[PDB]
């Protein structure tokens, strides 16, 4: 549900994916996916 | 003839594509029959390709180990080491014989019906299978699946007698090791086979029109390092070079006539065996397609749509005879998928995630895009590399050839291509394959716990290099 | 000269994970210092463990092939196959020396400061290294990171002299193949080392308190099958037995008293060499932990939290001085993510995905949970298996020993454990681990396209069988 890196890097940024959405193969929340959650924080 | 047979799925050809589609069709509850023209099943993979040449490189490999410096340098010391080629060859065949028995056995288990004979579509729902004693068998069927596979692309002007001038399949049964030997073509097939007889004591020279070794879609960097490694072992190559013709002579020796692919440094190599390895083409001879109005690709292939349907909807085609890579796993895949399709399921296949492997030693395996394809495409990428000289497992076995090259997209760090030159590349490339079907990033794969010490760990270290900029051990 | 230095992180030990954290830390831009007491770097893994033992398992395997029926059945005939232990031992020292050389060199390019000596933590911000000859070296440091590794667990009333009663260390440097060998403990290290000498001519029996060979977490059914195989090779086992003591005889031999663990059907076994390996324990002596108020836990490991910190926040312990598998790949990862956490980031590691591997032949490897871990957890599963006997590359290679067994959660097809007995297992489990980290389900693996012909196909076939009722080739 979370690629290793996706998960690792959510954690480092004290947030989860309940917000942002999934993409990529087996509906696994991508690191691409997380980065976008990441950039939406700053942007915000 | 006698009494017409009744079928849901009639599969023509019994190679890798055909025999799994038949069994899968079976596993799904289809009155399946599979026709194969030859005595044994397994098509070309099993009987004159993959399995033999593999069983042979395996053996030829251990030999060079035992005859060379490897063994003496690790404590194991032999008086003399002779080669018993007939015993070696027998090993290969026992394996093939055993496997081919299996397939037949797999058929009974699933209630697949094996009809022997040279099948041919004689209706939109019928194929006639004719044995050479003139016997015949008609199957009245709901769908027809074609898997007639491929054949050697023959070289015009040079006639293969299968004795001193041979193709893949004659080079697998050489009755003796040739002194000198030339190979027209440095593709996976040629290179592999050449390597076998090289390892055995043959002086082997390959001649290729193109500027690189290994097939198409190989990375030019790993191709060149690859070639270089073979050159060290004793293999000699004559790249960017075409043959004018080759001539048999008084004392047996063959004289091939080479010349620059462009200019003209006309030369003449003289060998004892001439392997012709210039390609392989689809095989549709006498299937009866001309008469059903099915046109071929300009390269001899069958135009099938997305669900593997030909111009005639109930007639499909899959494997070597249809577009895509001419690989065994590739056919098995279309085989299964095509059937699950008849079954009413979805037919997706991702041709980007289909591993390619050359089994010399060292192995070469890759999946996804190469650097050249990524440029031609306009994709911004980065590369991380980890050599086996730095891999522990590798150093510990004194086998330190090659590197693992990973291509990750510069921005999303998505792995776009993995290429392994080195020990255990064939089995490594599947882990890659997996990661790639996941849209892995070089980061993801780096955070996976790979066990120590393994060849694999260098696959991990190359992504670690591509996503952070450098690895720990290199 | 002997004069203070300072650093951001000072790491004690240069085993896996000790030196990898050192390097990692350096590359994130900590001024780091690695202290090591031994004359070489690498820890036990590289000097007396993993590497050296892999060098012999691999060398002695090529013996068992050249000095038996294998080579002969491949058509590699040889006059005499004589062993030269000096030289086989001489290639192992080679590997190790070259490898430890490498670490010294990595430490130079990542600018890691190397301090030789026994390190004591003299204070929350100070480590004191004492050289061979009293010569001292003080380090004032922001963080100190403990990676002092493990040592041999000694056996009640038996003393390792490393000459005739040896531990793993001694074992890797025997001076001739011992005629009869006894091994106390059938864990990993055990079967591993026993198998090396059993292949080289020795007569080994392995006595073990528990009812199964292979360590903890190994799966019952594959343990039984692993045992069965090693038996046919000549490896003799004594399960549910306990060694009550050993006595060293007059002429040179050693007498072990053994006995049923359960009751006590006593009996003696003479032998020329005893290999004592019942376990390893966290090594942590002269570290000054006491005068610091870090208590150890009852098994003697340093209790650390989620970021690997002890009761003292700037003092971290990782590797096998703390809980979790005592494995080299587990040390390395804690080393990596420990420092990454000191540098601000996220520190999560999922110990359910760290593989295990026994490098005998056949190989044994697993990752995730075993039938009995699942069964005592109240978790419903389903099972999928594929014998290498039905695998194309193993059959072609005259290597068909074993099977792959995957466990999937009943209803959610989600892969829970993967277990491999057979050729290439060690590398294959890495694919496994990648699949687990992705929370992949059986079907996900079955869809992935594995190159043909390869061992990995076994791994695909077993998942397919766990997901859909049955596979294709079996
Ligand atoms: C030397 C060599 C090495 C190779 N190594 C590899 C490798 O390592 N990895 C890999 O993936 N691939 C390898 N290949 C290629 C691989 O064999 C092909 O991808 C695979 O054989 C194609 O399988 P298939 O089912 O498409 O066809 P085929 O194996 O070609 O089978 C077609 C079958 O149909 C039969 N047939 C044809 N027409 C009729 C008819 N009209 N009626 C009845 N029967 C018919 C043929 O007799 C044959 O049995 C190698 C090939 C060669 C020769
Ligand atoms: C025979 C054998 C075979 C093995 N095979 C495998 C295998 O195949 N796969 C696998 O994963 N694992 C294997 N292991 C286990 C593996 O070695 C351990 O998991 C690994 O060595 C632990 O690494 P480490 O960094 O925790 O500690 P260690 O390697 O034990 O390193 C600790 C280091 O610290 C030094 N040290 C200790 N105290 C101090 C101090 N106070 N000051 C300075 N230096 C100090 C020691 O000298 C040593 O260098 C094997 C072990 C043995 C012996």
């Amino acid at each position: 549900r979370l690629s290793p890196a996706a998960r690792n890097i959510l954690e480092k940024h004290s947030l989860d994916a309940s917000q942002g959405t999934a993409t990529g193969p087996r509906g696994i929340f991508t690191k691409e996916d997380a980065l976008k959650l990441v950039q939406l924080k700053q942007t915000g | 003839a006698d009494q017409p047979i009744d079928a849901d799925v009639t599969v023509i050809g019994s190679g890798p594509g055909g025999y799994v589609a038949a069994i899968k069709a079976a596993q799904l509850g289809f009155k399946t029959v599979c026709i194969e023209k030859n005595e044994t099943l397994g098509g070309t993979c099993l009987n004159v390709g993959c399995i033999p040449s593999k069983a042979l490189l395996n053996n030829s490999h251990y030999y060079h180990m035992a005859h060379g410096k490897d063994f003496a340098s690790r404590g194991i010391e032999m008086s003399e080491v002779r080669l018993n080629l007939d015993k070696m060859m027998e090993q290969k065949s026992t394996a093939v014989k055993a496997l081919t028995g299996g397939i037949a056995h797999l058929f009974k288990q699933n209630k697949v019906v094996h009809v022997n004979g040279y099948g041919k579509i004689t209706g939109k729902n019928q194929v006639t299978a004719t044995k050479a004693d003139g016997g015949t068998q008609v199957i009245d069927t709901k769908n027809i699946l074609i898997a007639t596979g491929s054949e050697v692309t023959p070289f015009p002007g040079i006639t293969i007698d299968e004795d001193t001038i041979v193709s893949s399949t004659g080079a697998l049964s050489l009755k003796k090791v040739p002194e000198k030997m030339v190979v027209i073509g440095a593709g996976v097939i040629g290179v592999e086979l050449g390597s076998v007889w090289q390892r055995l004591g043959a002086d082997v020279t390959a001649v290729e029109f193109l500027g690189h070794v290994g097939g198409v879609g190989i990375d030019m960097e790993i191709s060149k390092n690859f070639q270089r490694i073979l050159q060290k072992q004793g293999f000699k190559f004559k790249l960017n070079t075409k043959v004018t013709g080759a001539t048999k002579k008084s004392d047996g020796k063959i004289d091939v006539s080479i010349e620059a692919a462009s200019g003209g440094k006309a030369e003449v190599i003289t060998c004892d065996v001439l392997l012709v390895c210039i390609g392989r083409r689809p095989f549709t001879k006498n299937l009866g397609l001309e008469e059903l109005g099915i046109e071929l690709d300009p390269r001899g292939r069958i135009p099938v749509n997305t669900r593997f349907q030909t111009k005639i909807p109930n007639i499909y085609a899959i494997g070597d005879v249809v577009a895509g890579p001419m690989l065994a796993h590739k056919a098995e895949d279309e085989g299964i998928i095509c059937v699950e399709g008849m079954a009413g399921g979805a037919v997706h296949i991702d041709y980007n995630c289909v591993p390619s492997v050359i089994y010399t030693h060292p192995e070469v395996a890759w999946v996804g895009k190469s650097e050249e394809q990524l440029k031609e495409e306009g994709i911004e990428y980065k590369v991380g590399k980890f050599p086996f000289a730095a891999n522990s497992r590798a150093k510990t076995n004194a086998d330190t050839d090659g590197m693992v090259k990973i291509l990750g997209q510069k921005s999303t760090d998505r792995v776009l291509g993995a290429h392994i030159l080195g020990p255990g590349a064939g089995e490594m490339v599947n882990e890659a394959a997996l990661a790639l079907e996941y849209g892995a990033s070089c980061e993801d794969i780096a955070r996976v716990c790979h066990a120590h010490p393994t060849l694999s760990e260098a696959f991990r270290e190359a992504n670690l290099a591509a996503s952070f900029g450098k690895s720990i051990n290199f």
